[PDB]
Formats: C-alpha cells, structure tokens, sequence
C-alpha cells in the first residue's frame, strides 16, 4: 500500500548560482497490494526522482509519502532516518541498474545479506539465493566470486537477485531489465509477476514497451 | 532508548575551533558517519563523545547515564571494557614498546581473560582478520607500516567485541583491498553483534557503504544530517553539495 | 636523460620486509605514482630514493650523480634546497615547536630568502593555497588537525618550487574538496614548473588523475608498471586486478 | 596515419579462476590522413578494446600498432610509457563518453588544459575553448563552473570540446554522440568533418546509423 499526496521536489544547485530545477509538482499516486503502477514519461520528466522519493533517497520539499509499514502508516517526508532504515529493512525494497556492495564479498553472500539481516536462518537464505540466481541464469561458477569481477549483465542480475531475496510488501524498480537480454528480461518479468501475485505493491520505471505491457497494471503520467 | 544520546554538546578551543551545539542519537546495530572539512571539529567531537574531552556545554548520556557526571573510574572502565577508540594517528592508540600481540591482549585481559595461550591465539586470529601476518605478533608497532599500525589499532579495539566503537578515519593508510576487508568485518560485527559505530571519514564511498546516517560538519557545526544515501545523493546544504561534487568519479569498463 | 634513475635498488630489513630489485626512471614534468599493499615497501622505497635510507644493493643517480656516493653534505643540501619530502605522518615532516609560518619559512630561508616580511607573505599565500586560513600562521602544528598538518607539510615542501618531490600518501586526512585543490595545485606545478613527483597513494582515483606512470608493489617487489591508465584499466598481474576490483564504485545521478 | 597489424588481445581474469576471454584476433586496420574508419560490430565484439589499444590504454598481447608520431613510426605495443605519454600529448587524441578531470576546475579551464600543456598562449587557448563550447551550444553561464555540477549532456559536450581543443593528427572516438540530441550530434559531426578536412586520421565507434553514414568513410568489420 502506497499513498503519495502532493509531493513537489525542486533541486537547488548551489554550485551554480543556486539555480532552481523543479522536477515534481504536486505529484500524486496510489498503489494497492498486488497492483503494479509504472511511471510514464520522457527522459528528465522526474520518474527516477519520484521513485527515489518513495525510497526516501530524495526528500520531497512538500507533500506526503505514506507507506504501510506493517499495520501503521508512515510518512517518509517526516519520518526519522531510523524509521526509514527499518522500513527499508522490512517494508520497502529497491532494485536499480547499479549494484552497490562491499567489493570483496562473493555474489552469493551479497544476495543472501538482505535476508540474513532479517534473522532468517543461513541455510534458508543460501537456498533462496541459489534459487534466485538460477532463475536469472547466473552460472554457478560465479556464485562464490565477487560481483565486481563479472560483466555488466551478470552484475545487474546479481543486483536483481539481491533485490528479490526479501519478499518486500512494497517494491520499487528502476530500469531493472534495461541491460538484460530477452531471456533474462523474461525471467525478471516472471519474478515481478510472482511478487505481484503474493501481494506486493510495485512501482516501476520501464522503457521497453513489451516489458511494461507484460508487467504494468496501471500507468502514471509523469508529464505533470 | 538510544545507546548514546548527545544533546547540545559544545567544546571550543576558540571561537570557531572545535564543535558547537551538536546533538544526535545512536542506537545498537547502527553506524553514524561523520564527514566534513578537514579542521571542522570531527576529531574534537569524537573525543568529547568518547569520554576523552569534557564538553563546555551539553550532555552525553550512555545507557541513560550522563557520561561526564560519572566518576572518572567509571569512564575509564567503559573505555577499557565497554568501548573501543581508534585514533586518527594509529600510534596514539598503541603501546609503542609492547608487541602487537600484547597490544591486542591488553584489552582481552582487561575483560578478564587470563589464559596466555588463548589470548595469543585470539590475537593471531584477529591479526589474520585484518590481513596482518600472524608471524608479526611479537614485533613492535614501530616496525609496522602506517596501515599495519592502523589495522593493529582496529584489531585491538575490536577484539573485546565492544558495544560502541569510535573511529577517526580508520581507512587511512589502507589499500583498497584491505579496506574492503575491514568494511566487511565492521558491517558483519554491526549486523551480528549489534555493534554501534561512530566513524569519521573523508572517503564518501566508505561512508555510503557503512554509515546508516551521516553528520556533515563545517567549522564546528553540523550543517546537514540524515540518512546516508539522502545526504550524499540529495544534499541540501551548499557545503555538502560541494563535498559530493569533489568526489573523484570512476568509470566502468 | 632522467632526472632520477633507480637501478636494482634493494633494502630489506628482513627477508620480505622492505623492497628488492627496484628499477625505474623519472623525468621532469612527470608523476610516478606508487600503489600497492599496505606494508609492501612503498615508504621504505620512498625513503631510499629520497636520500634517507642507504640501499643494500643498486644505485640511484640524480642528474647523473650517484645519490649515495655523494657526500652527506651534498645529500642534505639537495634535501634542503632541491628536493621536497612529504612524510606519511605529517608531524614527522614538521617542527612541532615552530609555528606554521616558521615551518614554511625555514625552507625559503634555506634557499637564501632573508626578508622577513616577504617570507611571511609567501607563507600566508601558501597557507591560502592549501586552504589553511592565513590567521593560523603563528599557531603551532600541534594545534592543527591531521589534515591541516598534512597540508602544512605539503606547503612547506612545495614553497621553494623544488625540482623533485617525494610524497607518502599526501591525501591522507584530506576532505575531497581540499584533496581536489591539492591535485590541481600539484598538476599545475608539474606542467608549468616541470616539477617531478613520486607519490605513494592508496587512492587509485588520485593516481589516475595525477600519476603519469604507476608502480604496483607487493611484498617489496614491483609486480607491474607502465602507463597509469593501462595499469588500472588493463591490469595483467593478479594482485593489480584484485586491487582495482576492490575500488569502491560510485554512481552518477 | 595508422597501421595496425595482427593485434590479438585475450583478457585473463585471475579474479575468477584465471579464465581467458579472447577479444581481438589478428585484427588489422589502416587509416590515412583525412580518412575516417568506423569499427562495425555487435556489442562485445571488441570495438572499444581495439580503440583503447590504439590509444595504448590496452596492451595487445601480440601484434603491432604503428602510428606516425611527427615523421617517425612508433609501435605502441612496445613503446616506452614516456613515448606514449608524449604521443597522447601531441599525436593521438581521445574522445569518449566519460569526462575524467580534477573536480573543482571550471569547464573552460578543463577544455583549455590540453592545449595549454602544448605551450600555446593562454589567450589563444581561451578563445579556442570558447569557440568550441559555443559550437557545441554550451551556455556561457556554465563556462566558469566545474563540469561535475552539470548534466550528463553538458558534461559530455565539455568532454568533446576538450577533445577537439588540440588538432590531433590522429583522433579516436568512442560513442561521442550517444547521449547527445539531434542538434548537438550534428555539431559533433560537423566538428569531425572539419577535423577530417584538415588531414586527421580518425577512428570512430558509432551506433547511430545517420551519424555513421554522415561521418564514416570506411567500415572495419569487427566480427573477426
Ligand atoms: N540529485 C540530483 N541533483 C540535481 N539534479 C537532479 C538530481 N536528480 C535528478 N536531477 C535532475 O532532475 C530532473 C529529473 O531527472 P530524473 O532522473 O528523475 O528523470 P527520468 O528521465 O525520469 O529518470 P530515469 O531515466 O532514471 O527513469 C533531471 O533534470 C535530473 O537532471
Ligand atoms: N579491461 C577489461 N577487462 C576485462 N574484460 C574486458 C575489459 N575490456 C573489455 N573486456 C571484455 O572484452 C570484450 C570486449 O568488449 P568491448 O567493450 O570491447 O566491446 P564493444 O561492444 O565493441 O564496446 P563499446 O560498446 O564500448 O564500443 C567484452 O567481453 C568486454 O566485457
Ligand atoms: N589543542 C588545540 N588547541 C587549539 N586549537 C585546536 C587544538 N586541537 C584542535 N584545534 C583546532 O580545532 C579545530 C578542530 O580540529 P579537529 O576536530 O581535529 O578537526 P578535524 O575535524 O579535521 O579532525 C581545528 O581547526 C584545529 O586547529
Ligand atoms: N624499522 C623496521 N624494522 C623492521 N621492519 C620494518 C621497519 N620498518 C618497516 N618495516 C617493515 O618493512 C615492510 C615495508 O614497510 P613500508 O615500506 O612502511 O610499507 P608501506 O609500503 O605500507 O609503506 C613492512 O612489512 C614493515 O613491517
Ligand atoms: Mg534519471
Ligand atoms: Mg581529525
Ligand atoms: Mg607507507
Ligand atoms: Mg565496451
């Protein structure tokens, strides 16, 4: 469950004469469990800005971003950083194009870590990580190697597997399949479908027409 | 309730040197990053909150006990058995005339360890943890390189599994590989043992990968604070914008 | 002909501690970065090539004169007027009981400067060059932060416009903004004044932006060398691959 | 003038079991002054690998890469690093998608620096940098500001201007116009045409059909 009400965000560039760069204007949005809403617009419209605000990576200047943390409504625009941290731990999951991990950790451990932080037994986490990596057709030979030593597609697939290791009630996606081929994109679409089936409120940004049509349930115009 | 609570803390050597009106909380299993300009008061603040510099104003509460209202004996007991302190200059946190093994084992013996073989084995294991060869245990820190001294200090201050570790630029003098080893070690300690860390760093990559929150310090004042990713990716203060823009960008092949 | 020529240079405290069989050239207007594992012998090599540690084997030639075949007086004259040395620990390169102004002005007076006002003005200008407020000129380095001490040492060793500067991790303790200021300063000095630099660093970004060539050191041996971009982007040695893979990747928004 | 003869390059990934990753196999190529050769192939064929080898950023395992440094033939595969440094200073220029500069330097100084390093008077360098920035329609308000504070397109245009500040006899291009719009891409194509007219041996990698057709004079198949 997501309820975004009147979120506006201007970027102030103090490094260049403090010019204002409005991006979001009284943006509103609502997402139900098991529903997927895809942001639609041109480059620079503010899709990533809104998606990052939903993840609290950006701080909307005005407005409310209410999420269902367990059985409570939490406003990200005003929640203490500690509440946001726990929300990300359990409630809101994020998948994007770049994998930000500690370098010398193996891919399997990288994928397992978000679920281990939740206290799940190590064996279960390893089994689920292996399942996810196999689904995204990541060779087993790469499981016990650091992601930084792989290609871009393999690293992105490891990032996606890490994103799907925890069954987040709320999921945010930013071009997860952009660099993936047909089979990998289909596997990611299947993962998104399964996550939606279990009751995940999904907000995504997709550029491929086929992927959006397969996955998207509602379209949010980002032009205004 | 916060493990450490800092309210209106101030200590100024002079009008602008040090820190003024600093407030933040810390909980277990959390990492407070402190970044900012060289000479902004980060080391001064770290000393003050680690029971090494009496503030002129404000209060520090540890487990709901005022830090500087306690006896000196209680503060030293905390710093011996409960806390860890990693100094900006590694030798300041080491005994120059004591071997690396002794430097590590002092802390263990302070926690009641009284088996020499077990202490030595733990010291060797922690030397291997920070990628210092175990055959350097009996060498003095003066024969160590700067990064080796840094890692010895870290091992000494982590061996007792403290509840709270203050670190001043712990990655100084470390190569990127051993830096990654250290980051993984600290992250694992934080997540598993619920260790809390206050880390001053100038490497924004380490802050991003390790700190849950950040404080940005300029001229002794916290000019920005919040979630690490938000501070680094959506900075509001001009100085934070300048700092993030000064990061050396890398490329992917 | 190379400004500095190092052939088969070796100095080992013990079998593995130090450096062995190191050879390289350096010319004017060039930067030789040195990267590698903490404890690999980088500081030892920098001391040896900077007339501070007599090698056990090999030769160092400066302007076609063997470095350690010269008199001690000639070596000290070089280190006073011709060379600059930035130590890994900044205080090791500073006079603790001498003000920052005096620390900078010692080098100027060593080059024949004998006007107090001009020396002080140059010291203030160089303090502002490294973003140290000019009102700290009369303060002792003990009252400086670690990064401030580092920058004071750099200013002291660059004020005389030396032909050759050895630096051990000069960016240690520096925030990214002042680090960028320092990188621009050094690059400008190198390009304009034809300054030559041998810089040991663990920040591969600084090496990439500054070093014209690189030496990768592991366990006292140069395992890889060549063009900086080639070494970092097309590493051949396993250790260099591990090092580059350990770099903390950043993202562009 | 460029003469690449039998350049083969395998990447050895010691971080993952030391697996070999052949990319270039006895690649051969020749470029004349005033001629533009564009590498053609699919992603992963080895276009960037060959282009970087021509710039000495990669070290071919076997083969020769001869360039006309002044009136001398220099083999990059065996030249000392100092020779390659001076070659880059005067002979071989490189333009790519990423701007690698010292952070807090203004865009104008960033563009001027390669020509200043050649000893050209500062006023002439500033005039030429202003000309190049105006041609690539970079607003004057951004000239005295650090590139890191700009958008991706502006940063790429500043990078291109820095690349064209020096009239390199040999030019290497890696997707210079990928992130640029129609007008900026046309300006870059015009710059490439002018550089070719003055007698520049250009080797480029282009993905846009229109740009390649406008600029390319010869096609080098990278499939083998
Ligand atoms: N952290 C930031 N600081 C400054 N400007 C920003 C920041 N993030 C975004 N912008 C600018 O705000 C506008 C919004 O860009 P944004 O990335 O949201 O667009 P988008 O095309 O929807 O994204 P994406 O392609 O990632 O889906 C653009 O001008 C972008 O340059
Ligand atoms: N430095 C490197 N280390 C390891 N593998 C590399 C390196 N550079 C390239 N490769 C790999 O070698 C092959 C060549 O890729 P390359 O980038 O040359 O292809 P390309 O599609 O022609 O390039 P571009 O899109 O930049 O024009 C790919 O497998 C790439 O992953
Ligand atoms: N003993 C002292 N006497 C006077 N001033 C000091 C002393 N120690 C530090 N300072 C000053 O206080 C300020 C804060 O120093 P510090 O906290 O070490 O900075 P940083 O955040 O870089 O560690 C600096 O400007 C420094 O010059
Ligand atoms: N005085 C000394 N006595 C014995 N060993 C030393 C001495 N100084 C340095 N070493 C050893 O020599 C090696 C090289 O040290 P150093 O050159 O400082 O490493 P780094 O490259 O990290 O600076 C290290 O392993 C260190 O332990
Ligand atoms: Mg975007
Ligand atoms: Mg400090
Ligand atoms: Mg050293
Ligand atoms: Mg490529």
């Amino acid at each position: 469950m997501i309820n975004v009400q009147n979120v506006s965000k201007t970027f102030i560039l103090h490094q260049q004469n403090g010019v204002r760069l409005p991006v979001l204007n009284r943006a509103s949005l609502t997402v139900n469990a098991g529903e997927c809403v895809v942001l639609h617009g041109h480059s620079g419209s503010g899709k990533s800005t809104l998606l990052r605000s939903l993840y609290a990576n950006y701080l909307p200047d005005e407005g409310q971003i209410q999420i269902k943390h367990g059985d409570e409504w939490v406003d990200l625009v005003t929640a203490p950083a500690r509440k946001v941290v726990e929300i990300r731990k359990t409630t809101v999951g994020w998948v994007s194009q770049f994998l930000r991990v500690i370098p010398r950790i193996s891919a399997l451990e990288v994928v397992m870590q978000p679920l281990l932080d939740t206290g799940v037994p190590r064996e279960a986490c390893a089994a689920k990580a292996a399942r996810l990596l196999t689904r995204l057709n990541v060779p087993e030979r790469l499981w016990h190697l650091a992601p930084s030593t792989f290609s871009g597609g393999e690293q992105q697939r490891v990032n996606i597997a890490r994103g799907f290791i925890v069954d987040y009630p709320i999921l945010l996606l930013d071009e997860p399949t952009a660099s993936l081929d047909a089979k990998n994109s289909a596997a990611v679409v299947e993962l998104i479908r399964e996550a939606k089936t279990r009751g995940a409120a999904i907000v995504g940004i997709f550029h491929d027409e086929a992927v959006r049509n397969d996955v998207a349930d509602r379209l949010h115009p980002m032009g205004a | 309730q916060p493990l450490l609570s800092v309210n209106n803390l101030t200590h100024l050597y002079a009008p602008g040197k040090g820190f003024s009106d600093v407030s933040f909380d810390l909980w277990p299993g959390e990492v407070l990053g402190i970044v900012g300009e060289s000479g902004s008061g980060k080391t001064t603040l770290l000393k003050s909150i680690s029971a090494r510099l009496t503030p002129q104003q404000g209060e520090i509460h540890y487990e709901n006990r005022s830090l500087y209202a306690m006896s000196e004996a209680d503060r030293r007991r905390l710093l011996r058995t409960e806390w860890g302190v990693v100094h900006q200059h590694p030798l300041d946190g080491l005994r120059r005339q004591v071997s690396a093994g002794g430097n590590i084992g002092e802390r263990l013996m302070a926690t009641g360890a009284r088996h020499y073989g077990d202490i030595r084995a733990t010291a060797q294991k922690w030397l291997e943890e920070v990628e210092i060869p175990a055959n350097r245990i009996d060498d003095l820190p003066t024969t160590f390189s700067g990064g080796m001294q840094q890692r010895l200090q870290i091992a000494r201050n982590l061996v007792t599994h403290p509840k709270l570790v203050f670190m001043d630029e712990p990655t100084g003098g470390l190569d990127v590989s051993v830096q990654a080893r250290l980051l993984d070690l600290l992250r694992g300690l934080v997540v598993e043992l619920n260790l809390a860390v206050v880390i001053v760093t100038h490497d924004l990559g380490v802050a991003r990968l390790l700190a849950d929150r950040l404080l940005v310090m300029k001229q002794g004042q916290v000019v920005e604070s919040g979630l690490t990713d938000r501070v680094l990716d959506d900075p509001h203060h001009p100085y934070t914008q300048l700092l993030v823009s000064s990061v050396l960008q890398n490329e992917n092949l």
